[PDB]
């Protein structure tokens, strides 16, 4: 399955919120590239044949195992929306 | 290899010709062989003599007498071989000898007029219509005549119906209303029957003397004496009851149209309505119907007996004389001959109206052949009946059994006005008279269950859709060889024994004998028996009579097994089943698939394509072979020679194999070693595990031929030329296209390779191998405008058809099945080393999951497996009748002999009992299978008697704990059409009206996603998934283009706009006077469109 | 089978009442119960005027309850577009995009599942960009 | 509520598109609009020139019936196409209403692009979160994914060269198969049974490349689908968007849906064969 | 049943991944031991118990007196038919009991008996047909034939008996072929009527509830007995308590979802005889405008945890209603 | 930008129709067989529905025409519905 799906159901009230947040996370991971990660130093996804899971074999698992750490914060209205919604799509 | 038969029953008669129904029907319909002078008139000659002799007494140029003399037809324009190579109809033109007479002088006789072309039936029983061949299935419906049915509401009374044919004809209904009313509605308006009774000239005194003497319900008609003294003015009043507005001075307008010929049925004398009449009521019905026109007055022989006997039934009781709607004695089968005759007479009546009009507008007289008869109406009627009718269906030439069963298949539905798909649950069930006439198992599962059926093997239609079952006459206690074919109504009067009753030869050996009094299983003494069943085979169909152990199988599983037997593809090296029933030779003989020696003689030459045989008369005859003939379903029909040069043959002896025959035996499938034990998971629920042994030697291998076609036609831009040249690029791949446009024969082809090079306006539109699979090109046919005898679709200059053959071998995707319905799919093909094997080195072929046996009820396959086990060592085949097979002691003794042979061969090599076998024996001893205290010799023998032998795993080497049943079973590979083929596509052609993706010939096309899948997808929280799968992936052209471009660019797909589905919806509401705009939170409109709604 | 589903369908089966004592509209008309819930709340309590909209609960089959709906998209897609569209056209019918069939026809985000406005939008940001934007926040609070 | 100016549909909603040889297949809306325009122009010139009163009434009736036919066909007579083709014309009501109309055709969406179907076989060597996918349909289903991923490496210079190289199976290479297994390392596909009687008739799975023709299915879902192995077929869909991939992998993945929604009973319960085996091992 | 309980308990106490891994390993070992253990079906495995033979004789003897009882005119057709039906349906059960007693006593490891005892395949009726007798066979009119089927598939059926069983085969086939589409149409109706229900909510202040009974109001004309465990489970499992209840020294607070253990405890308490009805929140009393609230809806899902806010419970409700209709 | 919440369906004034449409169509000439381009002001005219070449063709999906009938007409639905809207 996926790492700690029960844990993932732990910190979110509704599973649909979980789906939204993880997929949106994958969306920035695509748009800025996988440089904007918060698990860089030691614990990265580890591919079998090589270290291919360093860059981008699957963004959804990247976002999920990003969420298991405490470095991800989500909310209904956490940031003034307009600034980052116009700065996200333009780079 | 010997064959041993088990059944102890003497078949007093053999199977009648399995396809005789269609052959006899059509040969009676077409009397071409007999001279036209012969008395035989029913069929097409009946239609001619009935309608065509138009007479005109006085209308303008009176004296018009167009009479019929003879008819003839003797030469098809082309042989049926070209008729299949070139898409013609295997037909013969019809000529009629007609002649014209006037009241004045003149006898203008035209001997030969071509009036339509009528198709001719082939030897087997099919018809070739346009290239392909079809079969016209027999139909079952109400037998014409007189029936009495209880009132749907009123329980005390009932109604009578006299039902002639055609539907555009009489339909008489008699009913009794207690106030003294005998109501009779003719077509749509009810009418007091007493007026019509007076019309026929019956007066009151003899009516009371001969009818009202016994019954007190005579007051139901004797009450109406006010208008029963009117001989002829009754005719005027009755015609006034009709409302045509015409003057009443038409004595024989509608009063006589129910006379001799026009309206009332011409049901065959004696039976078709008279047997339904004369035995049902009265004594005999002289003539064809009720009529009198020799004196202007009217006479009948029907209405008086009908009213008398109805009054007897409603008052007293002559008998339980209520006719069941589904009783088979009151149902009648229209064969292909009857359907063809009816369509022919419809077309002939159309021609009669046309010629009447032509005469009415005709001025002079010497115009008999041309200005009178035109072939267009009758030809069109015949062609439409043989092309687009419901009962003329594509022949299923998958194997001889399929074609034979299709030829002997009876349908309850048909043109539509008889019975249709929606609701038929009342009639789908079988009846007590189906015993020996209709197989209660042949019905196909699905919507058409019970409606479509097949008749019994011993069943025979006599002359009028009335199936007769054979029966042996029993006199006292001796069973006589005399055989009588009996009808249902005749059958319901005697006591019928059963074929399995013990017999002393010519004497019944039982005290209590089972019987059917009237469709009711009872027990009687031998002295009260009159008739005996000929054979159990008569109670089931041909396709059912092929199942060996039917007595130990379930009805549903028998149904599906018999259905899969029909769709078994023939194999390259097929072989007859180890356990057979005894009908395989009859099936291969009666279905014209093999070649037989018509007379005693010696073979002269045997080649791969023809056999020249010199008979004893000194005449040598050459038999060609359809070496590789594509079937309707795409299989292959081959005749393999079975004789050697200079070999003596006997009369009726085999010459060459059929498509699926070993040596005069129906062989569609293989005999394999099957072990019934659950393997790891690869036989989970119904799946099947097979060795590579069946693949290392080609053992389940078949030939499949696909027929591609392409047209070059004349367009407004210009003609399309099929040329070797390719316009733009392909020249390196053109090397395969050796000749002009067509690919060279014998060249292997892959999907996506050019096959026919056709050029348009220069634009390349070339037929290519479809994505998927391709084999070896074998044949190419080109038909151009230079027509020798061929025709083309208008505007098409030429056509080419290409046949590609490929050798399908058994693989994972395929499915297999036995004769007992145990469907399966090959789930894994194991190597030979890791399959279970006997103590001897021989490994088993196929592994079957036991759990499928108790869930269903098919113990027949277990007995078959035991008998196949015995046969594998004894090296012999067995024949067992379905309900007179081998008892358990017999197969036990055979297994004992087989074990004797097997273990004696084991000991001859100098070996005892393996240690693995010793511990397995001890384990089985703890399980109670084998009696304790015995040596491994007799313990293992007793284990063999159970049909179980020790097996070794082959992967571990350790024996399988507990014994396993193993044996030889007959398994056939089922017809494998596009059903498995991967309709898997990504991007292909899209539809034109809407942008839904749909392919077909070019690409497979998408998958149904319907509404139930929408509901299931949206039961989950799936939101964007449904949005993409309904708009991005299905409808939005720019959305799917952008998605494709983005995924090529490796980016997330863009969001859809307010989707073009809803923008189309808004613009469609905009098209009418409507007003649709999307609103924000407050009452201020939000423009869906960017700036496109604003003008300028 | 659990009883939640049967209870759900039975509730949807009897969501209709027909008023008997007229209020601000005709009397012999029946539709959604919650509409008179709100209307009685307004008439008696939210606004002045003690006019009791005395209703009786109407029990109609699955078919009739499906047919009579406040939204006209589902009704048009259900049985007959002509009559339904005519009725919805006589009066300006502001069809609320409540219900799932309607949003299927609209092709927009389905209200259920992920498309619920409760979870439809949910800002997500990683921790380091959170520190960056929060530093921008506290420096935006000047002095 | 009676209309004075009649709106005219945009052309692409009712296009006359060529089929073959210059002939154009047309929506009947164009024919009805042409008829109405002809009638209106006749009325215009008639009123312009002169007013024969009976003729004016007749042509007023003609225009009114033409407008009637345009708005909808069938209610007053049966206006038809050019004589010889007795097929009634298709009107605005026909496009909107009907079993196959604007409302009833978006509600089903009978066709989907990335889909396939095949016969299914037991997949006992696979785990419950996996499904066996034949290599050929796996290759073709993810075709744009394959193109992009092998463009990431130097297998082909551009996408067009990739399409031309993959257009024939004689040029397949093991590098292509490595790219394939790279593509679908985290992707999932939706398996679907034709009669979808409940929610579990759609189930996500992780594809595993296999050699063969049939789709290998985990035996334990043999009852979630009402699918035996008597040869009946089952279909596969591939969602593209990463958002939809998240949806399928989170809430439609079969490893997460082990209990019924109809009750608390499990649907991934051990099936017949496993039950028999474990009964045999734990019997005294 | 033990496997199902095991899986459910593991799901409750471990979660998602562990239950999946347990299922994987359990299936793998079940396959391996089913292979190596060697379960096979032969014609001798369908053992025929001998004692049933004298049973038949007694039944036969009884028929004679009944026939004689009908010969003296003491019986009418309807009551004679009822007596014969009762006798045959009683002796069939007697033979089945004898068959199972024989299989217990003599052959614990018989393949038919092992798959009957376990949940693999088959029913006692199917095993009786295989080994005992498929006595009563129904007529096309809907009644049942007077003459039963004495033989089994271990033995050979007479021609007449197979012809008779064809009637029931055809009946079942047609019934399936129609009820499939009929149930699909029913599901269509349900989804059309209930497609508006979606759980979007703050907990509605519903001071209302439904009292789910714990005793059958009428199992006899006037008597109370605790409902069948399955019924109470389907009425209470996954609900929300309307108000606090304390029944056996345990304080079930108001607003607490009834888990499986709570349902069992309530059933045991009702067995002791403390309470007879449970007040629970329900959709029937929810005050949510378009949908139901989480509290009023409940706790049952694909998981066990309380329902997430925002799922179309109406569609899944319709599907759960309609899916079993096909095999009904 | 704002989410769609209500869809209002209503009747149309003649002034509403005139504001909605961009020009009037008055020839019965969609497209000639010779001139594959729109022939004249007919049902497919170029300048009234937007260009057929590459705004996109979606104006020819969105922009609509109109016909100014000299004689008024009534919608068939409001005269033929089972409750005749004019008749009621
Ligand atoms: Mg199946
Ligand atoms: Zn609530």
């Amino acid at each position: 399955a996926e790492p700690g799906i029960d844990k993932l159901f732990g910190m979110v009230d509704s599973k649909y919120r979980l789906t939204v947040v993880v997929a949106k996370r994958a969306q920035q991971l695509l748009r800025h590239g996988f440089k904007n990660t918060v698990l860089e130093p030691e614990e990265r996804p580890k591919m079998q044949t090589l270290e291919g899971l360093f860059d981008d074999p699957n963004a959804v698992t990247w976002a999920m195992k990003e969420l298991l750490t405490g470095r991800l914060v989500f909310g209904e209205n956490l940031v003034p929306e307009d600034r980052l919604q116009k700065e996200m799509e333009r780079l | 290899m010997e064959i041993k038969r088990f059944g102890r029953i003497r078949e007093v008669i053999p199977l009648p010709p399995l396809t005789e129904i269609q052959v006899e029907s059509y040969r009676r319909a077409l009397q071409a062989d007999v001279p036209p002078e012969k008395r035989e008139n029913v069929g097409i000659q009946a239609a001619f003599r009935e309608t065509f002799p138009i007479e005109e007494e006085d209308k303008g140029k009176g004296g018009l007498v167009l009479d019929f003399l003879e008819y003839r037809l003797g030469e098809p324009p082309f042989p049926q071989d070209e008729c299949r190579e070139k898409d013609l109809t295997y037909q013969a033109p019809l000529y009629a000898r007609l002649q014209l007479i006037h009241k004045d002088t003149g006898l203008i006789k035209e001997d030969e007029v071509f009036l339509g072309h009528i198709p001719l039936m082939t030897e087997d029983g099919s018809f070739i219509i346009n290239g392909a061949d079809r079969v016209i299935v027999s139909q079952i419906h109400r037998s014409p005549g007189v029936y009495f049915t209880p009132d749907p509401a009123r329980p005390g009374r009932y109604i009578a119906s006299i039902i002639p044919l055609p539907k555009r004809g009489p339909w008489i209904d008699l009913e009794v209303e207690p106030n003294g009313v005998v109501s009779m509605k003719v077509n749509k308006r009810k009418f007091p029957l007493v007026l019509l009774l007076r019309v026929l000239g019956y007066d009151q005194e003899t009516l009371a003397r001969e009818l009202g003497a016994y019954g007190e319900l005579v007051q139901g008609l004797m009450d109406e004496s006010v208008f029963a003294m009117r001989p002829e003015e009754a005719l005027i009043r009755l015609f006034t009851l009709l409302r045509p507005g015409d003057p009443p001075k038409r004595d024989k307008a509608v009063a006589y149209v129910y006379g001799l010929i026009a309206d009332p049925r011409r049901y065959d004398l004696g039976e078709a309505g008279r047997y339904k009449a004369e035995e049902k009521l009265g004594i005999r019905l002289s003539g064809r119907t009720l009529a009198r026109f020799e004196d202007g007055e009217f006479k009948d022989e029907v209405f008086l007996p009908t009213l008398r006997y109805l009054f007897a039934l409603t008052a007293g009781v002559p008998g339980h004389e209520v006719d069941d709607i589904d009783h088979l004695g009151n149902r009648r089968i229209r064969t292909v001959g009857e359907l063809m005759t009816d369509q022919f007479r419809v077309g002939l009546a159309r021609l009669a109206r046309g010629v009447r009009e032509r005469m009415l507008m005709g001025s002079e007289d010497s115009l008999t052949p041309a200005k009178l008869v035109n072939s267009r109406p009758l030809e069109a009627a015949i062609r439409e009946f043989f092309s687009r009718s419901q009962l003329s269906q594509f022949k299923d030439e998958t194997n001889p059994l399929s074609s034979l069963r299709h030829k002997r298949r009876i349908s309850a539905l048909g043109p539509g006005g008889l019975t249709r798909e929606r609701a038929g649950f009342d009639v789908r069930d079988v009846h007590r008279t189906h015993y020996g006439r209709i197989c209660p198992v042949e019905t196909p599962e699905g919507a058409n269950i019970g409606l479509i059926t097949s008749l019994a093997a011993y069943a025979r239609v006599d002359e009028l859709g009335f199936i007769r079952t054979p029966y042996r006459r029993v006199v006292g206690g001796v069973v006589t060889d005399e055989v009588v074919y009996m009808t249902a109504t005749e059958e319901d009067r005697y006591t019928i024994a059963q074929a399995n009753t013990p017999l002393e030869g010519n004497r019944i050996a039982a005290e209590r004998v089972v019987a059917r009094r009237k469709g009711e299983p009872v027990i009687v003494s031998p002295e009260e028996v009159e008739f005996m069943d000929v054979s159990p085979k008569q109670v089931f169909s041909v396709n059912t009579n092929l199942i060996p152990f039917l007595e130990h199988d379930d009805a549903n599983r028998a149904l599906m097994g018999s259905n899969m037997q029909t769709q078994a593809v023939p194999l390259i090296r097929a072989q007859a089943p180890v356990v057979m029933t005894g009908l395989e030779e009859r099936v291969v003989r009666d279905s014209l698939a093999a070649l037989y020696a018509e007379e005693d003689g010696e073979v002269a030459k045997v080649d791969g394509n023809r056999i020249v045989v010199r008979y004893e008369d000194g005449r040598l005859v050459e038999y060609p072979l359809r070496r590789f003939y594509r079937s309707n379903q795409g299989t292959a029909l081959d005749q393999r020679p079975r004789v050697v040069v200079g070999q003596r043959v006997r009369k009726g002896d085999l010459l060459a194999d059929g498509p699926a025959s070993e040596n005069g035996f129906l062989a569609l499938g293989q005999n394999v070693l099957v072990a019934i034990m659950p393997f790891d998971g690869y036989n989970f629920e119904d799946a099947i595990v097979i060795s590579e042994e069946l693949l290392k030697r080609d053992f389940y291998t078949s030939i499949h031929i696909e027929r591609y076609e392409i047209e070059a036609r004349d367009t407004k831009l210009g003609p399309e030329r099929i040329t070797r040249d390719i316009p733009h690029l392909s020249e390196a791949a053109l090397r395969d296209l050796d000749e002009e446009g067509v690919v060279r024969i014998g060249a292997e082809v892959k999907p996506g390779d050019i096959l026919v090079g056709r050029t348009s306006f220069v634009k390349d539109t070339s037929l290519r191998v479809p994505p998927g699979e391709g084999g070896i090109v074998v044949r190419t046919v080109r038909l151009r405008r230079g027509d020798p005898g061929v025709e083309l679709k208008p505007g098409v200059r030429e056509v080419v058809r290409v046949y590609v053959a490929q050798k399908r071998k058994l693989q994972v995707g395929d499915k297999l099945a036995n004769r007992h319905g145990n469907k399966g799919v090959v789930a894994k093909i194991l190597p030979v080393e890791d399959m279970p094997h006997l103590p001897d080195g021989t490994p088993v072929d196929v592994i079957l999951n036991p759990l499928g046996v108790p869930s269903r009820m098919n113990l027949g396959q277990i007995l078959e497996t035991h008998l196949g086990l015995a046969g594998y060592f004894l090296g012999q085949r067995y024949i067992s009748p379905i309900f007179d097979g081998a008892k358990e002691p017999e197969i036990k003794e055979l297994l004992a002999q087989a074990f004797e042979v097997y273990f004696g061969k084991r000991k001859g090599e100098g070996f005892g009992v393996d240690k693995r076998e010793v511990e397995v024996l001890r384990r089985a001893e703890k399980l109670g299978l084998v009696t304790p205290g015995k040596t491994p010799e007799e313990q293992l023998k007793e284990l063999f008697l159970q049909g179980k032998v020790v097996l070794y795993d082959g992967r571990t080497g350790e024996p399988i704990e507990g014994p396993i049943v193993v044996g030889q079973m007959f398994i056939m590979k089922l017809y494998h059409m596009v059903e498995d083929k991967m309709h898997a596509r990504s991007t292909g052609p899209y539809s034109l009206i809407t942008q839904q993706p749909l392919g077909g010939k070019a690409q497979f096309g998408g998958q149904r996603f319907g509404e139930m899948e929408v509901w299931a997808l949206e039961a989950y929280g799936a939101a964007h998934t449904l949005q993409e799968m309904l708009t991005l992936k299905s409808d939005d052209i720019e959305g799917r283009n952008a998605a494709y471009e983005a995924i090529i660019k490796g980016e997330d797909v863009p969001e859809p706009s307010v989707p073009e589905s809803f923008r189309v919806l808004v613009k469609e509401l905009q098209a009418l006077a409507l007003d649709v705009q999307t609103l924000d939170e407050k009452d201020n409109p939000v423009d869906i469109f960017e700036g496109l709604a604003s003008k300028r | 089978l659990h009883d939640k589903h049967i209870e759900i369908v039975v509730r949807q089966m009897m969501k209709y009442v027909e008023v008997t004592d007229p209020g601000d509209s005709r009397l012999l008309e029946g539709q959604v119960l919650e509409k008179w819930d709100v209307e009685a709340l307004n008439e008696r309590l939210i606004a002045e005027g003690k006019t009791p909209v005395a209703w009786k609960p109407l029990l109609m089959g699955v078919t009739k309850s499906a047919l009579s709906t406040k939204s006209w998209l589902s009704a048009a897609s259900f049985q007959n577009t002509t009559h339904v569209l005519t009725e919805a056209a006589i009066a300006g019918k502001k069809d609320e995009l409540i219900g799932l069939k309607e949003n299927v026809i609209l092709g927009r985000l389905i209200p259920a599942g992920t498309g619920s406005d409760f979870v439809r939008f949910t800002q997500v940001v990683d921790q380091k960009t959170l520190k960056a934007i929060e530093e921008a926040r506290k420096e935006a609070v000047e002095a | 509520m009676i209309l004075e100016a009649v709106p005219v549909l945009p052309p692409d909603l009712r296009p006359m598109v060529q089929v073959d040889g210059g002939r154009f297949a047309t929506s009947d809306l164009n024919d009805l609009y042409r008829r109405l325009i002809n009638r209106n122009n006749r009325l215009k010139k008639l009123l312009a020139q002169g007013a024969p009163e009976i003729i004016i009434r007749n042509e007023k009736r003609m225009l009114q019936e033409a407008v009637d036919a345009l708005l909808d066909n069938g209610r007053r007579g049966a206006p038809v196409t050019n004589p010889g083709s007795d097929r009634p014309l298709r009107s605005l009501t026909d496009i909107l209403s009907g079993k196959q109309g604007r409302f009833r055709q978006n509600l089903l969406g009978k066709r989907v692009d990335y889909s396939g179907r095949s016969v299914i076989v037991v997949g006992p060597q696979l785990k419950l979160h996996q499904c066996g996918l034949p290599k050929r349909m796996a290759l073709e289903l993810f075709k744009p994914f394959l193109l992009k991923k092998m463009e990431e490496k130097g297998i082909a210079p551009n996408v067009k060269a990739a399409r031309r190289m993959l257009e024939r199976q004689r040029d397949i290479k093991d590098e292509v198969w490595d790219a394939l297994e790279e593509v679908i390392h985290g992707k999932v596909v939706l398996l679907n049974r034709a009669p979808t009687l409940h929610r579990l008739g759609i189930q996500a799975f992780q594809p595993v490349l296999v050699e063969g023709q049939s789709i290998q299915l985990h035996p334990l879902v043999c009852e979630a689908f009402n699918a035996d192995f008597d040869g009946d077929q089952m279909a596969v869909h591939v969602p593209l968007s990463s958002f939809a991939q998240a949806e399928a992998r989170i809430q439609m993945l079969s490893a997460h849906n082990l209990l019924s929604p109809a009750s608390g009973e499990p649907l991934a319960k051990p099936s017949r064969d496993i039950i028999l085996g474990l009964y045999y091992i734990t019997q005294v | 049943n033990s496997l199902k309980d095991l899986v459910y308990q593991a799901f409750l106490r471990l979660g998602m991944e562990k239950t999946a891994r347990l299922l994987d390993a359990l299936k793998y070992y079940g396959f391996t031991f089913s292979t190596t253990s060697g379960i096979t079906i032969g014609i001798d495995d369908a053992v025929i118990p001998e004692e049933k033979k004298q049973y038949l004789e007694e039944a036969d003897r009884k028929l004679l007196q009944i026939e004689q009882a009908y010969e003296m005119g003491f019986l009418t057709d309807r009551e004679r038919y009822d007596q014969i039906l009762q006798l045959w349906t009683e002796t069939t059960e007697k033979v089945t009991q004898a068959v199972f007693k024989n299989f217990e006593e003599n052959y614990p490891f018989n393949p038919l008996y092992v798959m009957a005892q376990s949940g693999a395949r088959g029913n006692p009726q199917q095993i009786r047909q295989l080994c005992g007798l498929r006595g009563l066979m129904q007529k096309p009119s809907g009644e049942t034939f007077e003459v039963p089927v004495r033989s089994s598939f271990r033995e050979g059926l007479t021609v007449l008996e197979y012809f008779i069983s064809s009637h029931g085969a055809r009946k079942g086939g047609a019934d399936t072929a129609l009820r499939t589409a009929d149930s699909g149409y029913l599901t269509r109706k349900l989804v059309d009527v209930t497609h508006e229900i979606v759980v979007r909510e703050a907990d509605c202040g519903t001071t209302n509830y439904i009292s789910v009974p714990l005793f059958q109001p009428d199992e006899v004309t006037r008597s109370l007995r605790l409902r069948k465990r399955a019924d109470i489970e389907a009425g209470l499992y996954g609900r929300v308590l309307a108000r606090e209840v304390e029944v056996l020294g345990v304080r079930l607070e108001e607003g607490r979802y009834l888990s499986m253990d709570d349902v069992h405890l309530l059933i045991k308490a009702a067995e002791a005889g403390e309470i007879q009805e449970v007040p629970v929140r329900s959709p029937l009393t929810c005050q949510t405008r378009y949908g139901v609230c989480q509290k009023c809806y409940g706790y049952d899902l694909s998981m066990a945890r309380p329902v997430s806010i925002g799922e179309a419970v109406g569609i899944v409700a319709a599907q759960s209603i309609g899916e079993p209709g096909t095999q009904l | 930008k704002k989410e769609v919440r209500k869809v209002r369906i209503a009747l149309a004034s003649p002034e509403k129709i005139r504001s909605w449409s961009y020009g009037e169509v008055e020839k019965p000439e969609t497209i000639n067989y010779r001139t594959l381009k729109p022939e004249r002001d007919g049902l497919f005219d170029e300048r009234i529905f937007g260009p057929i070449k590459d705004t996109k063709s979606i104006v020819r999906r969105y922009r609509m025409g109109h016909i100014e009938l000299a004689t008024p007409a009534a919608h068939i639905w409001f005269v033929k519905d089972v409750p005749s809207k004019i008749g009621t």
